[PDB]
């Protein structure tokens, strides 16, 4: 029908892709904590620190040992496409049988006496089986067997004092209900699965906020300034329009926000400038139609958009050859509600047909054509007033008109178990 | 305050001066135009999130269809207050008048726009679309409506301007001055304005004697209170809070609606980009979902209330819509309903979504006590009196 | 002895750039007008507990002040940690230290702090107008310190202002801490000017200014028109 | 039109109730019977719950809408019942309440969901010209019009 409707939104669409990783070009030491001679035991876990490299993560997963590779806060397939901070390593070797403790929330006397990890870990868990390595016998893989309490997330407890487990305290020496706390594993080589040692690692890392040293195989492109682009700073994607800050980092940030959470301000991994983050350029859509009854001709308003800058508002030899005839020509008209495109602008002033805003109105006239004008309030007149004349009617008019109102609308009801359950007795 | 009334059976009090009076009247009439672009606020620009949207329905298209009929309702409102004569009467050369001087509220001649001088000092007194067209500067555009217009939320404009606002009320003001009543009924019947004034005394139980009487009294009392309202509207803070209340709920929406955005309803982080960093579309969708039901709940909450609020808005047009009939148009006899005392005559003048009367009353000022009876007998018959 | 806070103990609470806005963050900060323990030397070094977190201010002239010992037992059974200022490098370790019964730092001279230093996890190595300000915190495994240094205006008072207190380093050094001692400067060797205040669990509201800092504070706790601008998220009412 | 508006505005909402039925709201199955028809109830219960809370939600948006324009329907038939009161009842001096132009008298008709007001007035037509004066002086004393 005859009108004006908001359809859809123009958006300019990203050109290229953008990668700035930091230049580091040194390769990462996964051989020295995975392939190491001595294990440490799990009541004395290792923390290796991990820094300054590349680090590639899909040879550890596309092997063959591993018969555990859990995530936790990410995806494997995500791991070679991000940068990390603080990384750290983690080393032991437990019983066959208590891998399945090494979680977030779980119970056991490795996880309540030895290694805990919090509720909100991110990083990976990685287990295999090393009975070639570590059995026969074998007696110097020590656990804890008696702690007083629970222990923390990321705490370490090494030491040694004879356990009180009676009312009566002991010293220095084994008693009656008084016990060394450590105790040895019985790693031998006929040992069923469950018996059998492996071997653990775990990596643990923070994404996206601070800084970043570690991370994996992509090849940076050049910095590209003041157009649609399609970026990737440290692992950080998104979709935007690239200009130069002049805000000041503290030299221990990376990134800035704003009001609604989203990322608008970004320092260099290369260059350490500063620069700002906008989206490309949208905005609405509405189409001007008479009825298909009569037409198919259209005009199309760019709301809030300059008409200069209509086809960089739109993306811009992208769209259908159909489409495009809608944003260039000589009917192009500047209004205060945006740009009009495709109606011839007249001098005339008329009673408002389809409004456009800010004054302005169309309609269809005569061959046809699509017209926009300024509307006209109405009749100009004049009184012809002065300080001693009046008029005075002669005759009159008997006058009749309607006037219609709204009483009542329609009565309904809604059986609302047949509407959502249907027939089920179940739901 | 306590007061007491002198209560006999054979007394009455009579006045023996009065004042004219003028008062002002403030009316809300409008509320600003919003739209919703439903998927740039509820997934940016992911094409994994608005593949995930199509699964609820046909709930953005609903939320446009109720933000349209609100927009389109804001200029009736309008056209219903201010556009009830189809004549544009011009502005007579303000020299007569009987010595009533409207030169405050008429339109400035000189000057080429259509406000009158209280007209600019309303204006003045709101404290209120290119900067929707620069927001890359990106220091000076850290503004809050760079803000809105990023994650979709824009302000459209009224189809009527100020500048035609201003021109209607002009032409109802120079009707009203040189016609009195007369056109609002039809055709516009000139008449001396003195004529009309004594009429109007006659229309509230004055003899028209007393009118032309003390007519220069009557307007030097006049051209002092329109002095008195340009003063106080150019000497006060908040006569117009019923006018900066509706824009002050109108900003409060729309920067709630956008601090709702850093919210993470449940799921690993507020921001979808980082979900779609780190995690695969299997285990990404269970937190987008989280993210996509949380951002529709905020939309409709805005959605009702933007309804309910245009329901009373709609109500309050309606009441200056019947007094600009009643009070500009006509003189009125209902109480209290064109001002306090009796009424004469009103004034239209536009503000910033709203509109102001100025009314004109009648109040007695210097009353005398007399006795008095009901009738009074001559021949053994009662008489009692005409008037 | 007891001195006033007045705006002491705030510090940014994460790494993320923010201007001309205001935030609401839940840590453990130190609350407003609290009372701060006073050390002089007129002319005293207790183990002071640790509980959930220290503030930790200094003042002299000539460096005195250097470093702390924190721990649970401080007596050779558990691990240990110590930080030292040597005038040119810091020297922080985490061995399992069996402790002299009241550790100090000859003035170049020795060591009397420990005896035995066996067992060591972990290691590192790094670089009235000065007062020195310090948050430590034990959160999961880490030990968490920020700092700020500004000149003095005064005598012996806290300073009236506000200034905030940027990160400094974070340790991964996995020991549990109960108490803690500091390390004084002491002329003559005899083996035998700083305010301490708690950190609790609190609500602020900060406002960042046009260039991204943090120049004025709100605790939410302190009184009713407080807890009032907390809920209407402004300054003034 | 505006009766109209009235039948068309109810038709869509109910027409937009019903097509509501075939959104899944994250659920493997819009509909109930495919999901109770491959799936045993302790799994099938996490897909149902889904079901419910998107179809309970478009039951409540519904009645919301429904309320509100219940309220604008109410002042409308206020309105309508004060023009029977005064038009048709009475004659009214209130300046176009009653039509355009000197009201005379209202004649009421019935129509579907509503009421048609037909006003007769007098329009004034033929004007002319005079020469006017606000009192007569007679004999040194003012003559003022009565009617
Ligand atoms: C951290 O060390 C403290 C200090 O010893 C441990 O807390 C003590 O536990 C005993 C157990 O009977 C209590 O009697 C003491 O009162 C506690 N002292 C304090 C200061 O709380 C605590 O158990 C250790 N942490 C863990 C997780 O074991
Ligand atoms: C007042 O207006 C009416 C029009 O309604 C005039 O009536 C017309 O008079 C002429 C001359 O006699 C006739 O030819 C027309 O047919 C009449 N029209 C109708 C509708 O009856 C009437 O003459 C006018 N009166 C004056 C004094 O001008
Ligand atoms: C009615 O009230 C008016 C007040 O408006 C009186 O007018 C004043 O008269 C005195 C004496 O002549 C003058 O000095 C004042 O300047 C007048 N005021 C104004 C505003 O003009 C008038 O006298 C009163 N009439 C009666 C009969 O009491
Ligand atoms: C009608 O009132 C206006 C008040 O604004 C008078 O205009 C002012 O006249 C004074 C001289 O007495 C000037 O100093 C001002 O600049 C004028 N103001 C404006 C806005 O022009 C005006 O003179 C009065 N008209 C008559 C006929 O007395
Ligand atoms: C460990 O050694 C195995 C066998 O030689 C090898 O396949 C693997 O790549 C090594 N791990 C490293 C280098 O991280
Ligand atoms: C490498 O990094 C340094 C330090 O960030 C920078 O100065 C230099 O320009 C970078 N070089 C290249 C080729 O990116
Ligand atoms: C369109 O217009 C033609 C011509 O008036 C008419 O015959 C036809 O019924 C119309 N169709 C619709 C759907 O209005
Ligand atoms: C569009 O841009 C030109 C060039 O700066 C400017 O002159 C014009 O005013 C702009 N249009 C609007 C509506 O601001
Ligand atoms: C309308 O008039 C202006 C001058 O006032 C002129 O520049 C313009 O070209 C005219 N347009 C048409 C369509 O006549
Ligand atoms: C009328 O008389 C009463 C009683 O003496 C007196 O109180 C009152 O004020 C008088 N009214 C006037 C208007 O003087
Ligand atoms: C802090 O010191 C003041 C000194 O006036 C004292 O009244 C107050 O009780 C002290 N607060 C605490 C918690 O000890
Ligand atoms: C600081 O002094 C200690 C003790 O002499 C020493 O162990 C440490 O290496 C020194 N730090 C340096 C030289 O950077
Ligand atoms: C540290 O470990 C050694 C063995 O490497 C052990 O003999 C010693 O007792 C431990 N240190 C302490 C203080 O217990
Ligand atoms: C912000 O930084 C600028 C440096 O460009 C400085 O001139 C200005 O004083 C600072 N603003 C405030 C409020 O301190
Ligand atoms: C009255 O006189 C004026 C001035 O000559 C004229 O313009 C006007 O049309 C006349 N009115 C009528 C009703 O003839």
């Amino acid at each position: 029908e005859k009108g004006i409707y908001q359809t859809s939104n123009f958006r300019v669409q990203p050109t290229e892709s953008i990668v700035r990783f930091p230049n580091i070009t040194n390769l990462c030491p996964f051989g020295e904590v995975f392939n190491a001679t001595r294990f440490a035991s799990v009541y004395a876990w290792n923390r290796k620190r991990i820094s300054n490299c590349v680090a590639d993560y899909s040879v550890l997963y596309n092997s063959a040992s591993f018969s555990t590779f859990k995530c936790y806060g990410v995806s494997p397939t995500k791991l070679n496409d991000l940068c990390f901070t603080n990384v750290y390593a983690d080393s032991f070797v437990i019983r066959g049988d208590e891998v399945r403790q090494i979680a977030p929330g779980q119970t056991g006397k490795i996880a309540d006496y030895n290694y805990k990890l919090p509720d909100d870990f991110t990083g990976c868990v990685i287990a295999w089986n090393s009975n070639n390595l570590d059995s026969k016998g074998n007696y110097n893989y020590l656990y804890r067997l008696f702690r007083k309490s629970n222990l923390k997330p990321f705490e370490r407890d090494i030491s040694t004092e004879i356990y009180q487990a009676g009312s009566t305290p002991c010293n220095g020496v084994e008693g009656f209900n008084c016990y060394f706390p450590l105790q040895s594993y019985g790693f031998q080589p006929t040992n069923g699965v469950g018996y059998q040692p492996y071997r653990v690692v775990v990596l643990s890392f923070e994404l996206l906020h601070a800084p970043a040293t570690v991370c994996g195989p992509k090849k940076s492109t050049n910095l590209v300034k003041n157009k649609c682009v399609n970026f990737n700073f440290n692992g950080l994607t998104g979709t935007g329009v690239l200009t130069e800050s002049n805000k000041k980092f503290l030299p221990f940030q990376q990134f800035g926000r704003d009001i609604a959470d989203t990322t608008d301000a970004v320092r260099d991994p290369q260059t350490l400038e500063i620069l700002d983050i906008t989206p490309c350029s949208f905005g609405g859509v509405s189409v001007i139609t008479p009825g298909t009854n009569t037409s198919n001709q259209v005009a199309v308003l760019y709301q809030d958009v300059n008409c200069t800058e209509v086809p960089v508002a739109i993306h811009a030899d992208q769209l259908t050859p159909t489409w495009r005839v809608y944003s260039t020509g000589s009917n192009v008209f500047q209004t205060r509600a945006g740009c009009l495109i495709g109606a011839e602008h007249v001098n005339n002033s008329y009673e408002c047909d389809i409004p456009i805003g800010a004054g302005i109105c169309a309609s269809y006239q005569t061959s046809q054509s699509i017209i926009a004008y300024t509307m006209s309030l109405g009749a100009e007149n004049s009184v012809a007033y002065s300080n001693n004349s009046i008029a005075i009617p002669t005759n009159f008019t008997i006058s009749v008109t309607t006037e219609i109102l709204p009483v009542s609308m329609t009565k309904t009801s809604v059986d609302c178990t047949m509407y959502i359950c249907g027939d089920s007795t179940e739901c | 305050a306590e007061n007491s009334v002198a209560y006999s059976n054979n007394s009455i009090a009579i006045p023996t001066n009065f004042t004219i009076s003028v008062t002002t009247e403030i009316l809300p009439v409008s509320m600003t135009k919003t739209s919703v672009d439903c998927t740039m606020y509820i997934c940016g620009d992911s094409t994994e999130c608005s593949n995930l949207l199509l699964q609820y329905g046909s709930f953005c298209t609903q939320l446009n269809r109720a933000l349209t009929g609100i927009a389109v309702e804001q200029d009736k409102n309008t056209q219903e207050v201010f556009a009830q004569v189809k004549q544009i009467y011009k502005t007579p050369p303000i020299k007569d008048f009987g010595g009533f001087n409207f030169s405050q509220i008429l339109p400035d001649p000189s000057k080429p726009s259509k406000r009158s001088f209280i007209e600019d000092l309303l204006f003045n007194k709101v404290t209120l679309i290119k900067q929707y067209g620069d927001c890359l500067g990106d220091i000076a555009a850290r503004d809050l409506i760079c803000a809105q217009k990023f994650n979709g939320l824009t302000v459209l404009p009224p189809l009527l301007t100020d500048e035609m606002i201003a021109q209607y009320t002009s032409a109802l003001l120079a009707g009203t001055i040189t016609s009195g009543w007369t056109f609002g009924a039809g055709a516009a019947l000139q008449i001396p304005f003195a004529m009309q004034m004594a009429y109007r005394f006659n229309g509230i139980g004055v003899t028209q004697n007393v009118l032309y009487e003390n007519q220069k009294l009557i307007a030097n009392q006049f051209n002092s209170a329109i002095g008195k309202i340009q003063d106080s509207l150019s000497s006060t803070a908040s006569a117009l809070g019923k006018l900066q209340d509706v824009v002050n709920q109108n900003a409060q929406a729309l920067n709630t609606l956008v601090k709702q955005l850093s919210s993470n309803f449940g799921a690993i982080s507020s921001v979808l980009n980082d979900i779609l960093s780190r995690l695969d579309p299997p285990e990404a969708e269970v937190q987008i979902d989280r993210l996509i039901t949380g951002r529709l709940q905020s939309l409709q909450t805005y959605v009702t209330q933007q309804l309910i609020r245009a329901a009373e808005i709609r109500a309050s047009a309606n009441l200056a819509a019947t007094k600009m009939s009643e009070c500009v148009l006509g003189q009125s006899k209902r109480v209290d309903f064109c001002g306090k005392g009796y009424h004469l005559m009103s004034f239209p003048q536009s503000a910033p979504h709203g509109v102001v009367f100025l009314h004109v009353t009648y109040v007695p000022a210097q009353e005398k006590n007399f006795t008095t009876a009901p009738a009074i007998c001559h021949d053994g018959k009662a008489h009692f009196p005409r008037e | 002895a007891y001195t006033n806070s007045f705006t002491r103990g705030v510090y940014y609470p994460d790494k993320v750039f923010r201007s001309s806005v205001l935030h609401s963050t839940q840590d453990l900060f130190l609350p407003f007008f609290s009372n701060v323990t006073w050390f002089h030397a007129i002319h005293d070094n207790p183990v002071l507990p640790f509980n959930d977190g220290v503030y930790f201010a200094s003042t002299e002239k000539s460096n005195i002040i250097r470093g702390w010992i924190f721990g649970t037992t401080l007596d050779s059974k558990t691990q240990s940690l110590l930080i030292v200022n040597n005038a040119t490098n810091v020297v922080i370790k985490v061995c399992e230290f069996q402790f002299c019964n009241d550790p100090f730092l000859g003035v170049e001279s020795e060591f009397r702090v420990y005896s035995s230093a066996n067992n060591c996890t972990f290691e590192y190595v790094s670089q009235f107008k000065n007062l020195r300000e310090f948050v430590f915190k034990n959160i999961d495994g880490y030990f968490k310190i920020y700092s700020k240094h500004t000149p003095i205006n005064l005598v012996r008072d806290l300073p009236q202002g506000f200034s905030a207190l940027e990160p400094l380093v974070d340790l991964p050094i996995g020991i549990n801490i109960t108490r803690f001692q500091t390390l004084l400067a002491l002329h003559r060797s005899y083996l035998t000017a700083y305010y301490v205040g708690y950190l609790q669990p609190r609500t602020f509201l900060l406002k960042y200014n046009e260039n991204g800092t943090i120049t004025d504070a709100v605790d939410c706790a302190l009184d009713p028109l407080s807890e009032t601008k907390c809920t209407l998220k402004s300054f003034t009412v």
